[PDB]
């Protein structure tokens, strides 16, 4: 036709949603003057406490967890009693977020008047002028700024602030949105000695990540990744998912987070109740036919056959599993059955950086963008767990090719990477 | 006016050294029972943070890797009776203790006090948790008038002092701005089998210990320092008249004074150990003890009614020299102050080059623990490069007799 | 014309912003068995401190405070020393939300599988699983729910929650949010003697609202109110404005909220920069021709006329301004030139209720409601002002006239009010 | 076995009075310096945690809003010198103090040792801030068997004894979930003239007090509660055969007997007050002062040689009433132990019904406070209603000598 064409193309184009990019991202790269060994933290752990049960415990922790000898603590966990101060929690948090936002505005020529949403979440600390006060006031953003700061969440909140700043992207036209995931690890140091609350001082470390989006046209040829779907899942509503990890305070009374001793049993059903919701968004439609196709042959046929999983190497090339300990990612490389390729950002970020709680899939993003394995087309995957049983994923697709030499947090120690991880630290 | 608010850190390497086995020398395990206390007194501490002071210890500890480690035991695959120990170089750490004093450092300098070395440097061991217990403890002391006292507490066992001293200004180079020496721990250490069982008559065997580095001595010892000038110096040089002889009159007049002034209060000390922290006999190595252990009789006459000046004549050329078989020993050996009254020749040592901006230090001072119980004589030099600063370690009940006998001297 | 019709009525339908209705609200009425008042208070501070310089401050606070005999404090503080736990702080929360949220879902039938956005807004407690998680935890609401926690922004994100659940009812239609502002006073109190620290003891009561919003077309029949404007002004760049309401830790190391000495000069600065920006918006068209016809003879007749603010009682019939004090109550009453009957509810709000932080609004308006003083076709305005130095706003609009018996928190002692408040209370 | 752990709290009346001013009588000025401490045993304490036991207060206080008062003083538009106190009804709040002792509660009441008042009530008073201090404190403490013991200390200046039990009975109905009868305080208590300035011989003028209610009696005084059984009460009968006379016999015969105990030990106590508790003489208010103060004079033989039949005739026929010119006196009065022995007449009062859900009390006992160097004697009932309960108050020296001369009495 040629007079029945401004019918259909006006409320087709007036009904897609805006496209989310992600312009660039900058990661913080802890200095070498803040690393814990592994003998020093039991050192450390040796000479607080007296009792020889809660000291073999983190032994067994530690030296099975995964974690390396460049692991970074804020400047407050290197005395021999950890003296956590407001004031000395605050100045971490004035340290690994403006020198993390710093690196992002000089490799995309960002002027601080060009940002009007800003979002911030940070689980433990939130001061009562908050964070996204504080990178309003350092930076001189405007007054009219959408300033949210969720905190709260637990370590899951990475991708509620991605999803939080691209449903602010549709809404108002032509805007840049910053996103700032961090962990202020000082106000998180449990001091007493309840064998169930010592899991998060020997995983957590020091980083945070600034991610900038926008939905414009013009960065449509800059922008590296767009953000196709964010599937969120929150399993609180069970009796026994919402007390999993829980934060207490112990018979002397020292706060501190609670994790239960059936988690892996909680965080199984969390991350099949997410690949199941997202399951029929990514995958295939010749992969999708058996299961509208061989479910036929099960109810009529045999109840019980032999166990096929969806295979998801299919739908993605990049893994980026949140790298919260060594017996998360081996469960979901078992029976998702992934390549020692695919789970290699997630073990080696785990390795180098550590448990950071918001922001390590940005670290284990910034791994598959040094070696040069994210080339154009590509689609990667990021998944992640937090403290109520949210269980939130996010599926990028990358728009360029990716050169080399990325200047990120890798690029001075990517040339060792991937080294053998043992399955026990000697000591 | 006693120190105070002793707040407690590590400094690690900088970058990871991985699985390295650092093996003990057989000189490195006779000295293993000593410890070293070295105070370093600063008149100015402005711009002197405990940040700026502990940001080079990164770097410096990167070259100095061993220091950083712990001590540990290998395993026997013939018969177990021996289990021979190593330092094994994980980054586990280097202690600095910020404390602060409220009294003035140039009146605590000027004091004459017995005992002052064991209040500004952390006073540890490789004690009864000896797999984790640190080689090196740094105590950063800021005065009330604005002074700083570093306090290095060293462990012999991993290095000497003249290897102690060299290391501590290669921090110090670092912190100026400068570019520090190269260091050396690439030819390693090996066990040479002698099958020697005679204990030198230099040192006194100790029973077998195993988890607990120290001598507790039965008598309590106390460090008094006392200060030697020039004007005495050349006193001392006027009795060698009529006669020209070897004695080197900067280390064997001074020490043959203090052993005359000491078998002046005791029953009878004939026999020395005359310890030599010689320059030229150091290998390359920047962490080994190339000390001369020997010992010196009297034969003769006691040192009690003998000149200053033939005591000199004697601790020049009757050194009977015994660091060889020292180190080949197989037990506990404690070489100060175990057998005999011990004379250590700290003098020709750069103390006074830890200028940590431009600032030479005003009082450098030297004190051992673990010292046995007959004592240890410490010659160090002045800062001037003139007189000699004598550290003395004795026993308490022999402190308050040795100044009275020492004043008819120094004057 | 009979062709170029739809080509604007499919665009003017299609473009236009969705409606976001007010269905109800319910605010939590604290007991009789909770109340302190001007003696016990008195008493309290007198038996805790020696210092009579700690308490001829409270006094001269309390008794000029504008508050009255009915406040009521959570029942940790009735002890003679306070005791802040976190079960006694857990359990305040579990009291104040979910009885505001069950007086909510029994007036207007909401099935609780029908909440599709929860925004629960809070500054100083947040647990590790958060108030949202666990109002999801209690109600057993859905999996795919967008749960957001704001944390740390003061007395002003009740507009913020406002305007969060505005922005997210845009992009997901047909769907309701649910929006609870509340304070938790047992984690608020300050244990110290510092002279500027003491003020929120001496004003912060309880006192919590649930708000349900729904941009469905269906809630037309039933709603009251319907959004029309929310603006934000976020004065933090400036660093007086930033560092006036500030949490610090004193000598002793207790934690509290230091306010300035010059507050009142930088709240008079947040106030007359978000009128300005809201004055094109919401002043009528003979109102709003002081720029093009007044200001015209300001640059050449004469620099400096006769003082002339706008006034906004011919653009507003009800003001909600957020009790805060009664300092800043009687400033904006002397700027905009409002009546003693304008400034109604938000002084017997102060003096029922006290500060509640973030919820005050919601008390300002059932005091409208609940006199039957809100006729159909109303504008409500209801201002309110934070931590950051932001200060919020936002206007309603009633739907259907509400009827005088109205279930709220007023309607035990509506017969009573107003009073005549004095300006010193005798002691 | 001590108490411990005190927490302490305030409950407020329900409704907001406002600016009412509570005016205090005549005769409520002159018991003003005294207070009661009430200890109510319960045997079990389940299912009365400390919120069901506090939320009854707030309807409670609504009643009696001038307990959670407190004292003010009006001004002086004339002379200067009176200024005369009023109970200013704030709501300020009744204390409320949990607490937990860790021993058994059966053995504690029948222990006889001097002093458990004392610790199970809150030691407190009109204290030095007078404005500030409480009128009530309720202590709840918890025993380790499950026993319960509520503390009430009442001071006496707002209300009498058969004016407290009853205001604690009728916080008991509203717990156990009855209806209260109805509290009478709208006739305002007025200030009469009479111009009285002579001391009654009943009491003993103190020196003029202005910011702390309570008289110092020098020597330490505790409550020692013995018991009167009814085999001994029948063995007091059989003196009072051959005459017949007015003497209540359940009152004045074993205020005699401990009259005869204390006088055998003191000098000689000639003459006694007489604080009967009369219920012919109250009006209809429930906080009011209507007893009945009178002195007994000797009149012939002394107290310590005398049959108890005729200090049983003495007490009853020739008291001299004199509650009046207590009232109408001007200056501090000090009733109880003031001038003389007291011997209180509280045993037609109604303790045993605070039933607080269906638990009738185990035992109940009403010790004093403020008591002057004299002594008091209260003669309380028993729970099965035929013993008398008789709490002696004394200054602690004649204690253990009351015990050996009352051995012989009640066998």
């Amino acid at each position: 036709s040629a007079f029945l064409v401004v019918f259909v193309g006006t409320v087709y184009v007036m009904s897609r949603p805006r496209p989310v990019y992600l312009v660039d991202y900058a990661c913080y790269k802890p200095p070498a003057s803040c690393r814990v060994p592994f003998a020093t933290f039991m050192e450390h752990t040796r000479l607080i406490s007296d009792d020889d049960k809660s000291v073999r415990f983190q032994t067994r922790i530690l030296e099975r967890s995964g974690l390396g000898e460049d692991t970074c603590l804020p400047p407050a966990n290197h005395y021999i009693p950890p003296n956590p101060s407001m004031e000395a929690s605050r100045a971490e948090a004035q340290l690994v977020i403006f020198s993390a936002i710093d690196d992002l505005v000089r490799r995309t020529g960002l002027k601080p008047k060009d940002i009007d949403i800003l979002v911030v979440n940070c689980s433990l600390f939130s001061p009562t002028p908050s964070l996204s006060a504080m990178i309003i006031n350092k930076y001189k953003l405007r007054s009219n700024i959408r300033s949210f700061n969720l905190s709260g969440m637990g370590c899951s909140a990475g991708l509620i602030s991605i999803d939080l700043a691209r449903d602010m992207l549709q809404v108002h036209p032509n805007s840049n949105a910053l996103v700032v995931s961090t962990e202020i690890i000082t106000p998180n140091f449990y001091q007493g000695s309840r064998r169930d609350m010592l899991l998060p001082n020997c995983l957590f470390r020091m980083g945070a990540a600034a991610i900038l989006l926008s939905n414009r046209r013009r960065e449509a040829r800059r922008a590296k990744y767009r953000l196709v779907h964010v599937v969120r899942t929150h399993k609180g509503a069970d009796d026994r998912a919402y007390r999993c990890v829980y934060e207490e305070e112990d018979e002397q009374g020292f706060s501190g987070i609670s994790l239960s001793k059936e988690l892996m049993a909680i965080a199984g059903d969390a991350l099949k109740s997410n690949i199941t919701t997202i399951g029929p968004l990514v995958l295939p439609m010749s992969e999708q036919l058996l299961f509208f196709f061989r479910l036929v042959g099960r109810k009529l046929v045999n109840k019980g056959w032999r166990p096929y999983i969806p295979d998801f190497k299919l739908a993605f090339e990049h893994f980026c599993i949140h790298a919260g300990g060594r017996a998360v990612i081996d469960e979901l490389q078992k029976n998702l059955q992934l390549s020692p390729r695919h789970v290699e950002a997630s073990r080696m970020t785990l390795h180098r950086f550590g448990n950071t709680s918001s922001s390590s899939l940005w670290y284990e993003l910034a791994y598959i963008e040094a070696k040069g394995r994210m080339r154009r087309g590509d689609r990667v995957w990021q998944i992640g767990f937090g403290s109520g049983f949210k269980c939130n994923s996010a599926v990028w697709k990358c728009l360029r090719s990716i050169k080399t030499p990325t200047n990120g947090p890798w690029d001075d120690c990517i040339h060792r990477y991937p080294v053998d991880v043992p399955e026990v630290v000697k000591l | 006016g006693a120190v105070h608010g002793h707040r407690l850190s590590t400094v690690v390497p900088s970058s990871v050294t991985g699985e390295v086995d650092y093996a003990l020398a057989d000189a490195d395990l006779a000295f293993k029972l000593h410890y070293l206390r070295g105070v370093y007194y600063y008149r100015s501490g402005d711009g002197l943070a405990t940040k700026v002071l502990k940001d080079p210890m990164f770097p410096w500890l990167d070259d100095h890797f061993p220091v950083a480690g712990r001590v540990r035991r290998a395993e026997a695959e013939g018969d177990g009776a021996p289990r021979r120990p190593y330092i094994k170089c994980n980054d586990c750490g280097v202690r600095i203790v910020e404390a602060r004093c409220d009294r003035d450092m140039a009146e605590w300098i000027r004091d004459a006090a017995p005992g002052r070395i064991r209040q500004l440097c952390y006073d540890k061991v490789l004690g009864p948790e000896l797999f984790f217990s640190p080689l090196l403890y740094v105590q950063i002391t800021n005065f009330k008038c604005g002074g700083l006292a570093l306090g290095f507490s060293w462990a012999h066992l991993i290095g000497d002092i003249p290897s102690a001293a060299t290391c501590f200004n290669k921090w110090a180079q670092i912190l100026s701005g400068k570019k520090p020496e190269a260091t050396v721990l690439t030819p390693p250490n090996q066990p040479l089998q002698g099958q020697s069982p005679a204990a030198p008559r230099s040192v006194k065997q100790v029973g077998p210990m195993e988890d607990l580095w120290l001598v507790p001595a039965g008598r309590d010892m106390a460090c008094y320092s006392f200060h030697v000038s020039d004007a005495v110096l050349k006193k001392l040089h006027q009795q060698q008249n009529g006669r020209q002889d070897a004695a080197a009159g900067t280390f064997e007049l001074v020490s043959a004074l203090v052993w005359q002034a000491v078998a002046k209060i005791r029953g009878d000390v004939d026999t020395v150990t005359v310890v030599r922290a010689d320059a030229a006999a150091r290998s390359g190595k920047s962490l080994a003890n190339e000390m001369k252990v020997g010992y010196v009789e009297s034969a003769g006459s006691s040192p009690a009614k003998t000149d200053v000046a033939e005591l000199a004549a004697l601790l020049a050329k009757n050194v009977v020299d015994e660091t060889a078989a020292v180190a080949a020993f197989q037990g506990d050996v404690l070489v100060y102050g175990g057998a005999n009254l011990t004379l250590v020749d700290m003098e020709q040592v750069d103390l006074y080059g830890l200028e940590i901006k431009g600032q030479r230090p005003v009082y450098v001072e030297y004190g051992m623990d673990g010292v046995g119980d007959e004592g240890a004589v410490l010659v160090q030099p002045d800062a001037d490069g003139r007189g000699r600063l004598v550290t003395v370690v004795l026993p308490g009940d022999e402190i308050d007799s040795l100044r009275a006998a020492l004043g008819s001297a120094l004057h």
